């Protein structure tokens, strides 16, 4: 499954892709530097036992992947349903550590309509894409701040014309 | 196992010559200064080599022990090659190769190692223009 | 705990301004008063 | 069968001590150069290695179960995944013996059974008594918060290592109920899938 890794998340379709991504090679480098540190020449039965309590996450994180995948907003609230799922086990922080940089870009994108107004979109990631001039159509996270995004962007954006 | 290693002398290959054909006239006044910021990362990734054939030399070294020590080098080496194979394919002279530094800034902006590198690079060629 | 904390507080704290400036942009500016 | 005792019984079988389904871990009875009284003894360490190698086939089968993609605990759920958690950690001193076992016949090269088994006596007595708690859980399909009442009414064990180490699973389990606790009393809303807390 390691192997299954770094066949899947080689390289750099959709941004939040890229960043989550570039967010699982965070961790794959800390698993290679765990292993190859500690032991120099070890038991037989240490290896299976050190392996162990590590190892099933590693097979966990199998099913986490493909080794279809939804992309955009549609997959950064599937790794948030993914969290309180399976909360209070030893999957919390590896998921948020996750999650923390899977937002990353969309927390720019979100921060175009509050600062400046400059609506960015590249795929269609952003769930709104673009006389009465208000034909920005815009139809997880909580909605009492969801359509008043969407308002707070618009009246930027008016008031640069 | 040493086919796994190669990947940093694949990608310092590519930067050498990348630094040794734009320092020439022709490619204007920021490919020079772009060219020029990559040398002083060229410096590190010699200074690591040296430094582990002397711990060599004392016999305190395996191959499992360089796999381990030359991570840093293979990450900062291939960021500069992509740069570098960035602005030859794309011929990016002027301007042209200070918009293509600035898009790389915006891709790595969550790692905070390879932004930091870039964003070197980008303050160092915006130098003469 | 799931609290989303460290997003809504930057972003409640502007939007209050934006509103309150638009509208008072409105009034003492193009007398939507007057019309 | 001083090394392939120490692997059979870290649950890793192998055709001397032939693992079956139905018979757990099973010595195959006809040798000519040992004879039929180590057999016995080898057949008492080997109820050991067969609770082992089904504890550890019930905590890799039910976590509750992996990633969770009907759910009651060990058929999808929290509640139980809190008892497997305790489940591996208490079993963790009879890896960490047999570990010690493996250095002192590094140590010297011939060393008995009798060795083994006066050594390995004291978990003898505490894998069968948990095998009960395991068992009722299985059996009447307990359902979230009663698998705390199930190892409560045995946490009344008389057997001091049984109480003790029943205990340590009842606190790991209590965790979650806490945690499901933290947040219905305190931010007013209730976080169960198909578990339960006592609060609908």
């Amino acid at each position: 499954c390691y192997t299954r890794l770094s066949h899947f998340s080689l390289q750099p379709k959709g941004l939040v892709f890229q960043a989550f991504t570039s967010g699982l090679r965070r961790y794959l480098q800390y698993y290679r530097a765990c292993v190859l540190s500690t032991p120099p020449t070890l038991s037989l039965l240490t290896i299976g036992f050190l392996f162990k309590k590590l190892g099933r996450q590693l097979r966990y994180l199998a099913e986490l992947c493909g080794v279809a995948f939804p992309t955009g907003v549609k997959l950064l609230s599937y790794l948030y349903q993914e969290a309180l799922h399976n909360c209070s086990n030893e999957h919390y922080p590896v998921l948020l550590s996750l999650l923390k940089t899977s937002c990353e870009p969309y927390t720019r994108f979100i921060h175009d309509w509050v600062y400046s107004g400059v609506f960015r979109d590249a795929y269609g990631e952003f769930m709104i894409q673009v006389k009465l001039y208000w034909t920005h159509g815009y139809v997880v996270f909580l909605k009492h701040i969801a359509h008043d995004i969407y308002v707070c962007g618009k009246t930027i954006n008016l008031l640069k014309l | 196992l040493v086919h796994r290693i190669l990947p940093v002398a694949a990608s310092y290959s590519a930067v050498t010559r990348f630094i040794e054909e734009k320092s020439s006239f022709e490619y204007g006044q920021v490919n020079h200064a772009l060219a020029a910021a990559m040398r002083t990362l060229v410096k590190e990734h010699l200074i690591l080599v040296s430094q582990l054939e002397q711990l060599h030399r004392q016999g305190l070294l395996s191959l499992q022990k360089l796999w381990f020590y030359i991570q840093p080098a293979m990450r900062t080496m291939d960021i500069l090659a992509s740069l570098a194979t960035s602005v030859d394919k794309g011929e990016c002279l002027g301007g042209s190769t200070l918009s293509l530094l600035h898009d790389r800034s915006f891709s790595y902006t969550g790692d905070s190692q390879a932004q930091e590198l870039c964003l070197y690079l980008t303050k160092a060629a915006s130098a003469p223009y | 705990v799931l609290m989303k904390r460290s997003i809504t507080a930057p972003l409640a704290a502007h939007i209050s301004l934006v509103n309150k400036a638009a509208v008072d942009y409105f009034f003492v500016e193009l007398h939507l008063e007057a019309h | 069968m001083i090394h392939e005792l120490l692997l059979a019984l870290s649950g890793y079988p192998g055709s001397i001590f032939t693992w079956n389904k139905r018979s757990g871990l099973q010595v195959s009875q006809d040798f000519p150069f040992l004879h039929p009284s180590e057999t016995s003894v080898l057949n008492r360490l080997c109820r050991l290695g067969t609770d082992y190698i089904r504890f550890t086939e019930f905590i890799e089968q039910y976590t509750g179960h992996v990633q969770q993609q009907q759910g009651q605990g060990g058929l999808h759920g929290i509640y139980l995944r809190a008892f497997c958690t305790g489940l591996d950690s208490v079993l963790q001193p009879y890896r960490q013996a047999l570990l010690d076992l493996e250095q002192e016949f590094l140590g010297d090269p011939h060393l008995s059974i009798s060795h083994v088994n006066y050594f390995l006596d004291q978990f003898q007595l505490l894998f069968p008594s948990v095998m009960v708690v395991v068992e009722q859980i299985k059996s009447q399909k307990i359902h979230g918060c009663q698998i705390l009442e199930t190892v409560y009414k045995h946490s009344c064990g008389g057997l001091p290592p049984v109480r003790s180490a029943l205990e340590k699973i009842l606190a790991v389990c209590h965790g979650v109920m806490y945690k499901q606790l933290s947040a219905w009393m305190l931010h007013g809303l209730l976080l169960d899938q198909h578990e339960e807390f006592f609060i609908k």
